[PDB]
Parts: structure tokens; C-alpha cells; sequence
């Protein structure tokens, strides 16, 4: 004889609520922007000829860092046993990202590595001779 | 040439007949040689024989196998239906149909390579399908004690494994679900060392 | 204010930095109570008072 | 003074000699030199035999390990899968795979406030006893968690 | 002190979201910041109206910056 | 045009051009605007040709 | 006796495991078991669960919330609510020869085709899952839609956690 | 015996919806990056490959910073090998900054050119074992 | 402050859960989901035989039904009559449409607070069962009300 | 057509009525602010604002 | 009075007004304690107190 609904949780808080209702917005803006981006801009290539995989680069991970870059290649360069080597010079501003994922591939990390660095430093590998090596922006 | 029943230690070999439809009905080892292009629908081997024919293209086809043989057909075949109850062996080139079913009893060697839109596949114990090569856009695939499958799904993918069995699949299905109740097994047994090799997303990465 | 440390400082605007030759870095910017600073990819507070 | 914390919340040392000893007296190995620790665990308690399907029970010990782990500062840790031979090589290497996988999942929802998980799993190419009579129940086959403390 | 402890429960999604550092240009450089406006009317008095269809503004001009800025000198 | 992989057998295998024709293809091959196919993959779904292009399957 | 990872995907025995403990009288067992095992129970405990059960006429609706009984942004079952799922499965098992049709719905927030994909893929998940279940594969359907059609308006919170489901209608004939 | 759910679970609806959100925005966020980013063909980039000469695998603690000229000279002369120059010196003359303690000194000559950039350039003749400075117009 | 109303006016929850379940012990089906809200009567508890006449035992029913409907807040109101094949379809849509015709301006001229009503009739055009023995006794003779709760 | 910033206003209270003409009912109440039109071939139903000023 | 709704104003008049690309809607008018909006085709009137 009762009367129930499925949907039903712990209780919330209002500002939370005003977040949440500010970030789909958001959100929304975002997904405008990127999308008319795309469609105005069409591309041609993409990384994954610059970054191809090879054995020992399959093992898996899962990661939380917001620091600079150095020390977050620096470790993945100590998982790969790879020979790990720098190109120019980091600049007084420094380079920051954050990563927050769960179980990819070491080459698809270094790929989202690569495109949220943009126009900052890219990254190299050469498989056969095992290293993974950067290189900062030879600008300014 | 309609129906064709044969006993009793044979050759036969012929090449470059034309038929709609005719039914063989073989058994005591007819070694059989057949380099044309027939359609037919039925074919039936009693047991302990070995058969090879070299070109078979029909819009249908029905068979099932009782004893021992050792047959491979060529060609293209629209099949639907496939049940094997011994200790059979089975491989054919090219098949494009849209419905298959597979039961497999007791000792079945079977290696199949084309496009099927649906696969049901059911294992009983000592199954070794060796379904590579065969890609699937819906396969279905339940498998008891000892059994050993080898799939190749592309799109939807579904795969239950009672004890003692393995089920290897071999390319990234945009939909995985996969169970295991007692001592099954769901693996990938791919290469690694590939150029273009892609991981999961957010949308299959399923944790067994 | 005028700090020497060796970690990466974040938030509150630095004015002018150095570095040595070693990784010791040096700031000087405004007045700020507090700073916020990155250690090994994990965010942290630093409580500054007696001004 | 209440301020600054006296000490790294949930952590009492006396607390951690405990649970120490307790996983010890269990059958589970532990083992340190200065700052590197390391702890392994035959496979046999956990999985079925050849296959990557877990016990009901052998989520209780997980519960158990990851309260041991929620002690100390950390950055990154590495988690290895190693077995025995069955059929191939490829045959265990992704069992081992598999198991990582697992293993580093559920301990990331867990919270243990590392930045780094790595898995990787072998196989069985580095045994650690030549005694090879057993097959899942012989001790070569094992999970080793590995990590440096930190400050 | 409970919007505050709520501000620090919910930590990483937030700078997750407000990802400032994607915005920078090429020379370490804030983007300026542009108001939008639809469908504007203003009566002035009598036998005098205004309206227009869009209408953009610049708030704030661009410069250099030495770190990219958080929401925290904007939420807590 | 194009065309892409449907079946690979060790040896032979099945192709869909662009315009939905369809081949099968020896270990030595001829096809037209592509030339000869010089060997294939049974573990890979590429096969190498006279023409130096790689054909894949369906995305 | 049980197994709570769904009792190893075997008949599930509880009416003769609870006979046998009652028994440790005979008739307070049976009307114990006749008593658990009647649909009245079964709805009224799927009531005590988060689910929703609803006959008209003849076509009988199912709806499940995908927030709980799921994994977050995930096609991961969530195995907390096995319990929930086996009263699902002893329900279910009472019409033997209705064809079932299953979908899933999502808000309205992000990528249309992310939502299509994330819906379609829990509609395989369950259609797997009710297939490891001594159903034939012929008997069901999936779909998974995205935002086509709510039942509460995603502009406000409670509806918007109302508005992802799963969706289990089947006929009768 | 105990089976425990994840610890920070997005429970309440507030939080599925703002993880939801995040989610999105990062997605987007990394599709707009993709479009936009330029990257190089491994054909076309325009760098120096290492030499790969015997003698180029010494250990070397090299810290310099100023002019290129002195520098390529002295390694060259560190190797054994000859050195010339083809080019005119600029009035602003060329710099380089380059600290470390152990690597190749070819993947250091690498370096050189790589901080060279435009103006300048490097070739080394293993054969006639020489090295040589071209500069650009 | 306190001057403003607490509540809206004419409401109590534990009215709707006990008129609502009198409704359901009564016959007619009540059916809720998420917002929207659906009531379904059946027609010879209404009409008598294929007749748009209202019995005067009916008059109770819908003042009932009409105080349940007054309680929520509503911005559309939609009703649908069906039926079952007499004769013709125009003459059992016809019928349908008259029947509805009715009972919206009954609804309409009681104190009700919609804003909007849209009244339609198929008849036997959308079936909902298989057994079609009964007539006018047949379950799927019916007449549903649906709305979505605003706010 | 462009929806004015000037909202335009209507008042109805009409009982028991068709489809049809309370359109040509509301399409009269507007009058010189918008238009309706209906393609039935199309199954559209179609509004637009005035073009003026 | 600076009023920004998502709601359609009636009574007193404004004089000027402008509206967001979602539908927000801005106005500018005379000091007045009261507002009058058109919901949902309902009429409704809005209490503003501490002018």
C-alpha cells in the first residue's frame, strides 16, 4: 500500500546545487565553442605517427598529478626502462597539467600529454632505441 | 546426378558439373574429389571418411554430421544451422549469411572465416572452435565444462563461461559483457608489439 | 614578500624569480598571508603570519 | 598548538606494528629496507585456479590490506602479477594482465591517496623457486605491491 | 564554516572544470573578456526609442601573466 | 577508390571495393590501380602491394 | 548452500534450504515458503527496493535507477544490489514465452552521441545479463535512447535524477 | 565476508550531475586542443640525427653558457675530429645554455642544433672525420 | 516573513495518499510516474450502454475525481475515451468524442484550476488487451486523464 | 521571422471549441503583429513575426 | 530597479531591457514595490520590499 519512487539518495546541499546548475551551462558553452571550432577548422593529421607503441609501453596505470611536467615523465620514463632526455630549456613560466584518468595505455597518456601541451613543448619517442625524449618550444 | 548414397571404400573425381541441387549421402571412406561449381543444400557423412571439395556456391544450405569425418568445403554458403555431435572436423573459406547457429556435443574441430550478422554459439565439453577470422556484428556464446572458443567480435559482444573454459576474443567490440562462474576464462591473447594498436573507453572498459 | 624555497608556487601572482643552478628557487611578490604551492603533483597550503 | 596537527591523520604506529604482525601471522609476506616496502601474496588466496574471477571472502582481505595502505605518505606504487606455466606465453600474460587490472582498480576505489598506480603483470619468466611440483597452489605464483615511503 | 568544508570535499572536479591553463595563448597571455547582449531596447523619452539586435563589449584588456590564476581568490 | 577487408584466410582473402565490387585474392594478386600484392597478414588485417599502400578494415 | 556472486549462475534454492532450517514444523516451512515465494511478497520486497513495478491492462513495466544500481558514467553492474537483481530474476521467471523489450534513457547534458552510446551499451549489459539466465537469445530486444522522451523536466534537480532508467516492458501473448 | 563501496562514490544527485559535468567539459576541452594543435611528420622534421660514430660515446660534465663557436670547436678537438666553418659570424653572436653531467656528446651536438634553430647548423662527416658549422643567409 | 502562506492553500499529502488509495481499492486505476500522471476509469462505471448519457450514481464519482484533481498544480490537462467496435469507426469515435466533450466541461465548469484542456476520443482505434469477450463490460472501454505536475 | 523585444500580449477565455478556428481566432487577435499559416499536405504549422520598421 | 528573471513583466513599464541567448531576461524601471509577470499564462503578481 505504500508509494515510492526510484530515484532516492543521501540528502544535498543548495550550494552544491547552484554549482551544479552554474556547470551544466558551462558545460553547454564548452561543447558550443569546440564544436563550431571543428567544423570551421578541419584537421589533417594526428600524433599517433609521432607516438607509436612498442612492447614494454603496454603496461597499465592510473594517475592524479597537477604538477610540472618533469618529474610526471621522469617516472614514466623510470616504468618504461627507457632512456629519458630533455631538448632546450624549460622557460621561468612553467608548465603545468593536470591528469585524472583510470587504466589507459602508457602511449595514449604521452598522447593526452602531448595535445594538453599544445604549443608549449611536444614529445618524441624512438621505440627501437628506447627513449623518450621532450623538447621545449624553441621560441621567444 | 539427384541423390548420391555411396558405400563401401571410393574415389570419385569429377570437376565442371552443373547442378541445382543434389543430396550426398556418404559413408566408409569416400575420398572424394569435386572441382566444380554446384549448389546444393544437404549433405550428410555417416562416418570415418574424408572428403575435400573444391567449390560449393548456393544460397542455402542445411548439415549435419553424425560419425567421424574429415571434410572442407570451398566456396561461398548462406548457412544457418550447424550441429555436431561427435568427433568431426569441419573448415570452410567464405560464408556470408546473417543467422548461425552452433551446437557442439563432444569433440568438434571447426575453423569458419566470414561475415555473420548473428552468432549463437552453444559448447558442451571438448568444443575447440576456432572461430577467428569470423566477424560478427551480434555473437552469443555460452560455454560449459572444457570448452575452448575462439571469437573475433566487432560490435556487441556477449560471453558466459560455466568452468574449465576459454573464451579468447580478438578485436575491440564497442560493447563487451562477459561472466565467468566458477572457474571460467575471458581473454584477450592479442599481440601487443602491433603499430596501431587502440585501447579501451569509457563506454567498454569492462573489468573482469 | 620575499621567499626562497624549492617547490612551485601557484596562486596569488609572483612579481619577479630566479633559480639557481641546483633547483633552488627564489620569489619575490605582494603581501598574502597565504600561499599555494605544488609538491609531487598534490596541491598544498602554506600558513604565513606574523606580519 | 590545535592549529597544526601533531601528527598525519589516522596514522598510530603501535596500530601499524599490529597489523603487521597480524598479516605476518596470516601468511602474508612483508618486508622493508629503510624506506622501500614491499608485501607479496600467493595467488591461491585470492582468484580461482588459472582465472581471473575472485572470491567473495578474498574482498575482506583487500578491505584489510587497503587499511594498511591508507597509513603512510605516498606518490607511486607499482603492482606486479606474476603465475606459472599453463599453456602459452600469451596465456598468462594476460592472466597476470587481467589480474593487475583488478586489483589496481579496486584498490584505486579505495581511498589510498597515492598520485601513481602502475600494474604490470609477467607471467611466469621470473620464478622465485625451482621446487615447480605445484600448480596455482605452488608459492611462485604471487602479487607483489611495491612502494618507496616518502618523508 | 560548512560551505567551506563543502568547497574542500568537492576538490578536484572543480579545478577539473575551471581549467584556466587551456585558456592562455601563445605568450603567456590572459585572454581579454567579452560581454554579449540580444535583442536590446531602450525607450530614451517620448517619440524616441532605440533597439538593436546584438551588441558586444570589452570588459577587461588583455596582458601578461606570471601563473595562471584558481577559483579559489573567486569562491572562498 | 578504395577498398577494404572482409575475411583473411592464411593465403587468400575477400575485398569490397568502393563501388561494392568484390574480389578474392591469391597470395599473388592483380588489382587494378593498386598492382600486385606482394604478401599479406593473417595475424594483421594490411596487406603490402606493389603500389606501397596498406588496406585496413572498416572504422 | 549460497553464493553471493549471483549463487555461481546456478538454480537458485531457497525455498528448500529454508524448509530444511524450519524443519531444524514441516507445515510452518511450507507456509514460510508458500508465503515468500507468492508474487505479493515478491512486488511488496521489490517495494522495499528502489524499483518500480506497474501493470495495465496486460503489458507489465519494470523501471530500474541506473544510479544506483550502477557504477558512476559506467556499463559496470554495480554488485551491491544482488539481491535486488535475484528478486528480479524470480520475478521474471513466472512468463516463459513473453517476448521482452528493454531500454535505457539518460539526461540531457553532453554529447548526444555520448549519450546514445552510454544507454545502448547498459541496454547490452542487461540484455547479457538476463541471457546468462536461461533465456533464448531470440526472446529480447534492446535499445538504448538518450533524452527522447522524459517523464520529469531535467531543469530541475529531483527531475533530473528521475529522468535516467531502465526501462522492461514485456506482453502478454 | 564484506564487500565496502567505493569511499568518495558520487552518491548524491548534485555530485552525479557535477562529475557528469566535469566529465564533458574535459572531453570537449581535449577534442578543441586536438583540433587546434600542430604537430610534425617524422619525415619532414628537420633535426640531426645522431652520427652514430665509435668515438662519440664519451662521458662529459659540460656546463656552458655563452657563444656556440668556442664550444663546438673544443668538443670537436675532445673527439679528435677536424672542424671547419662555412658562413660569416653575425654582429650579435649566436648563444647557447647547456648544464649536465652525463650524456652523449652526439645527442649533445643534437642539442646544438636543436637550440640552434634557424641560423645555424650542423654536419659531420664520419669518413673524413670533420665537423662543420654552416651558417644561414 | 511570516506572512507569507507556508504551504499552498487546499493541500495536505496524507489527503492525496488516502483519496488516492480509496480510488485504488475503488477500481479505477491510478498510475504515477515521475511527474506525469495518468487516472483511467472504466465506462460502464460511468455511461450505460453505448451511450453518452451520465447515470446519476456517476455525479459522486466525478466530484470525487474533481476534488482529487483540484488538489495539484497543473498547466495541461488531456482526457481520451475508447471503446470497442459496434458498428462503424466514425460512429465509435463519435461516440468517444462526445463522451469526452462531456466530461471536459463537467471538470471544466466545477472549480478545477486548469488552464488548458484538451479533449479527443478514438474508441476501439488503440486497444490495450486481447480479450475482446465482454461489450461494454470489455476493461478496455475506458476514459484516462493525463497531466504533468508543474512544479 | 525576428520575435520583437516588445512582448505581444493575448487574452483568451473560450469553451468547447475547434482547433481550427481558435487558430484563426488567435491569428485574428494578433492582426497586424504576425501571421499563421497551415500546410496540411505537410503536416506544418507555421507562425510568423512582422516585418516592420 | 535592476531586476534579471527568466520571467515576462507587465504592469509598470521599464525603460530599457535586454535578454540573455538563453532566455534570461534583464529590465530597467522606476522605483516600484510591486511586479506583475504572466507565468504560464496565469497571471501573478511579485512583492518587493526594503526600496
Amino acid at each position: 500500500m505504500k508509494f515510492k519512487k526510484p530515484p532516492i539518495n543521501n540528502p544535498s546541499d543548495d550550494a552544491t546545487i547552484k554549482l551544479a546548475e552554474a556547470a551544466v551551462s558551462v558545460s553547454d558553452s564548452m561543447l558550443e565553442m569546440a564544436k563550431v571550432e571543428k567544423v570551421i577548422t578541419p584537421p589533417s593529421k594526428d600524433n599517433t605517427l609521432t607516438i607509436p607503441n612498442a612492447y614494454n609501453l603496454q603496461a597499465r596505470a592510473s594517475v592524479d598529478w597537477s604538477g610540472p611536467i618533469e618529474e610526471l615523465t621522469a617516472r614514466i620514463a623510470k616504468a618504461a626502462h627507457f632512456r629519458f632526455r630533455v631538448l632546450g630549456k624549460s622557460p621561468s613560466v612553467p608548465v603545468l597539467i593536470s591528469i585524472s584518468t583510470k587504466d589507459e595505455s602508457l602511449a595514449e597518456i604521452l598522447r593526452d600529454i602531448d595535445y594538453q601541451a599544445g604549443k608549449k613543448a611536444s614529445i618524441h619517442v624512438y621505440p627501437n632505441s628506447q627513449v623518450v625524449e621532450l623538447r621545449y618550444a624553441k621560441i621567444y | 546426378l539427384n541423390r548420391f548414397r555411396y558405400e563401401g571404400a571410393g574415389v570419385v573425381t569429377g570437376n565442371n558439373l552443373r547442378t541445382s541441387y543434389l543430396d550426398l549421402y556418404l559413408a566408409n571412406e569416400g575420398t572424394t574429389r569435386l572441382a566444380g561449381n554446384i549448389g546444393l543444400q544437404k549433405l550428410e557423412a555417416v562416418g570415418n571418411g574424408v572428403t575435400q571439395i573444391n567449390g560449393v556456391s548456393s544460397r542455402n544450405l542445411q548439415i549435419v554430421l553424425k560419425g567421424d569425418p574429415k571434410v572442407l568445403i570451398s566456396g561461398f554458403v548462406n548457412l544457418r544451422q550447424l550441429d555436431m555431435y561427435g568427433k568431426g572436423t569441419l573448415s570452410l573459406y567464405w560464408i556470408k549469411s546473417d543467422t548461425l547457429t552452433i551446437r557442439a556435443k563432444k569433440a568438434a574441430k571447426i575453423q569458419l572465416a566470414g561475415i555473420v550478422n548473428r552468432l549463437d554459439v552453444e559448447l558442451w565439453d571438448f568444443a575447440q572452435f576456432k572461430g577467428k577470422y569470423l566477424r560478427a556484428q551480434r555473437s552469443f556464446v555460452k560455454t560449459h565444462d572444457k570448452s575452448v572458443a575462439e571469437i573475433s567480435a566487432v560490435n556487441h559482444q556477449s560471453s558466459l563461461a560455466t568452468d574449465a573454459s576459454d573464451i579468447y576474443y580478438y578485436n575491440l567490440s564497442k560493447t563487451r559483457a562477459d561472466f565467468m562462474a566458477f572457474n571460467g576464462s575471458v581473454l584477450d591473447m592479442r599481440e601487443w608489439g602491433q603499430s596501431d594498436l587502440k585501447d579501451f573507453d569509457r563506454y567498454n572498459k569492462q573489468f573482469p | 614578500m620575499y621567499v626562497r624555497t624549492n617547490l612551485t608556487i601557484l596562486s596569488p601572482g609572483w612579481l619577479a624569480s630566479m633559480t639557481s643552478a641546483d633547483g633552488t628557487h627564489a620569489y619575490e611578490m605582494q603581501k598574502s598571508p597565504v600561499l599555494l604551492v605544488s609538491w609531487h603533483g598534490k596541491v598544498m597550503q602554506l600558513k604565513v603570519e606574523g606580519l | 598548538v590545535p592549529k597544526l596537527p601533531c601528527r598525519v591523520d589516522g596514522a598510530c604506529d603501535a596500530t601499524i606494528i599490529k597489523m603487521m604482525t597480524d598479516l605476518n601471522k596470516k601468511g602474508i609476506k612483508v618486508a622493508s629496507v629503510g624506506q622501500n616496502y614491499l608485501i607479496s601474496i600467493p595467488a591461491s588466496a585470492l582468484f580461482a585456479d588459472q582465472s581471473p574471477r575472485l572470491n567473495w571472502a578474498s574482498y575482506s582481505l583487500l578491505n584489510e590490506i587497503a587499511a594498511f595502505l591508507k597509513q603512510f605518505r605516498k606518490i607511486a606504487i607499482t603492482v606486479t602479477s606474476y603465475s606459472s606455466k599453463y599453456v602459452s606465453v600469451k596465456r598468462e600474460r594476460a592472466l597476470t594482465l587481467a589480474r593487475s587490472r583488478v586489483v589496481s582498480e579496486y584498490l584505486w576505489s579505495q581511498g589510498v591517496d597515492s598520485r601513481i598506480i602502475f600494474t604490470q603483470g609477467l607471467g611466469s619468466d621470473k620464478p622465485i623457486t625451482s621446487y615447480t611440483l605445484g600448480g596455482d597452489r605452488s608459492p611462485n605464483a604471487r602479487v607483489e605491491i611495491t612502494f618507496r615511503r616518502a618523508v | 564554516k560548512i560551505i567551506d568544508e563543502q568547497l574542500n570535499k568537492q576538490a578536484r572536479n572543480l579545478d577539473a572544470i575551471y581549467d584556466f591553463n587551456s585558456l592562455v595563448l601563445e605568450h603567456n597571455i590572459l585572454p581579454p573578456v567579452l560581454l554579449e547582449g540580444r535583442n536590446t531596447l531602450n525607450l530614451a523619452d517620448a517619440q524616441s526609442i532605440r533597439i538593436s539586435d546584438r551588441t558586444y563589449k570589452v570588459a577587461k584588456q588583455a596582458h601578461f601573466i606570471t601563473t595562471p590564476p584558481t577559483w579559489r581568490q573567486y569562491l572562498w | 577508390i578504395i577498398y577494404y577487408i572482409q575475411a583473411v584466410i592464411p593465403g587468400r582473402a575477400w575485398l569490397i571495393g568502393s563501388n561494392g565490387s568484390t574480389l578474392t585474392v591469391r597470395e599473388g594478386s592483380k588489382i587494378p590501380g593498386y598492382g600486385m600484392v606482394k604478401l599479406i597478414d593473417s595475424l594483421q588485417g594490411r596487406i603490402l602491394t606493389s603500389s606501397g599502400q596498406v588496406i585496413k578494415f572498416s572504422q | 548452500c549460497f553464493h553471493p556472486p549471483y549463487n555461481n549462475f546456478q538454480p537458485d534454492r531457497r525455498a528448500v534450504k529454508r524448509v530444511g532450517v524450519d524443519t531444524g514444523g514441516g507445515t510452518v516451512g511450507l507456509v514460510a515458503s508458500i508465503y515468500r515465494d507468492s508474487k505479493r511478497k515478491i512486488i511488496r520486497d521489490l517495494q522495499k527496493q528502489d524499483i518500480q513495478y506497474v501493470e495495465y491492462g496486460d503489458t507489465r513495466t519494470l523501471i530500474i535507477p541506473t544510479d544506483k544500481y550502477f557504477m558512476f558514467s559506467s556499463p559496470r553492474l554495480n554488485e551491491i544490489c544482488y539481491p535486488g537483481l535475484n528478486n528480479v530474476i524470480r520475478l521474471l521467471n513466472f512468463y516463459p514465452q513473453s517476448t521482452i523489450y528493454v531500454a535505457g534513457f539518460t539526461d540531457n547534458v553532453g554529447s548526444r552521441s555520448h549519450k546514445r552510446k552510454l544507454s545502448q551499451a547498459q541496454a547490452e549489459t542487461m540484455m547479457t545479463f538476463l541471457w546468462a539466465n536461461g533465456i533464448a537469445a531470440k526472446r529480447l530486444k534492446a535499445e538504448g535512447y538518450g533524452d527522447k522522451n522524459a517523464i520529469s523536466d531535467n531543469a530541475i534537480i529531483h527531475g533530473s535524477a528521475q529522468n535516467r532508467r531502465i526501462e522492461i516492458q514485456w506482453f502478454t501473448s
